[PDB]
């Protein structure tokens, strides 16, 4: 469970753009 | 599976926060310790948002995604 999670809710918030 | 994850840190940040500004730049943090990978960085901004204890969950919030090695120095670094 690394180098995985941080992708996922960072790019999560770049998909948002808020 | 994993995708809630996100949801569940981007939802309990949110329950702390509950702000926009904060998150914006909270959310410019990690993108920080992406692309640098510099705990030292993620620390210092943490606290210029965390400056209160209030916004100490913020710390075993983030680790999770966080190496697991980095999540130990995180550790030595963090004072809690």
């Amino acid at each position: 469970d690394d180098d995985r999670y941080l992708r996922e809710a960072i790019q999560e918030y770049d998909n948002i753009a808020k | 599976m994993d995708r809630k994850v996100a949801r569940e840190f981007r939802h309990k940040v949110d329950f702390l926060i509950e702000n926009d500004a904060e998150k914006d730049y909270l959310y410019d943090v990690l993108r920080m310790y992406h692309q640098t990978m510099d705990v030292a960085v993620l620390v210092g901004d943490l606290k210029l948002v965390i400056n209160e204890p209030s916004r100490l969950p913020l710390f075993d919030a983030i680790r999770p995604l966080i190496p697991l090695k980095h999540q130990v120095e995180y550790d030595q670094l963090t004072p809690r």
